[PDB]
């Protein structure tokens, strides 16, 4: 099973969906190879003033 | 959409450009409250609910 449907499925239908960011992904799922790798997906998350 | 069934569709973004809007039909109503259209051309909002 590699399709989108019945998923983690967390977002239980709501009314407030406000502005989207459907787009190219931002992790950039790299086919890892060559061995001697590990996607260090270092992620800094802040939020400043809003 | 009916008056009983009206929309509700928040632009953003995306850009309203005004000019297109501006010369629509051969005559409306643009009873733009608060600042008139010509000033509100020149004048950007965080969230126009259409």
């Amino acid at each position: 099973k590699s399709w989108m449907e019945s998923e983690f499925r967390v977002y239980s239908s709501a009314n407030n969906c406000t502005f989207e960011y459907v787009s190219q992904p931002f992790l950039m799922d790299l086919e890892g190879k060559q061995g001697n790798f590990k996607n260090l997906r270092e992620f800094v998350f802040k939020n400043i003033d809003g | 959409a009916s008056v009983y069934a009206w929309n509700r569709k928040r632009i953003s973004n995306c850009v309203a450009d005004y000019s297109v809007l501006y010369n629509f039909a051969p005559f409306f109503a643009f009873k733009c409250y608060g600042v008139s259209p010509t000033k509100l051309n020149d004048l950007c909002f965080t969230n126009v609910y259409a």
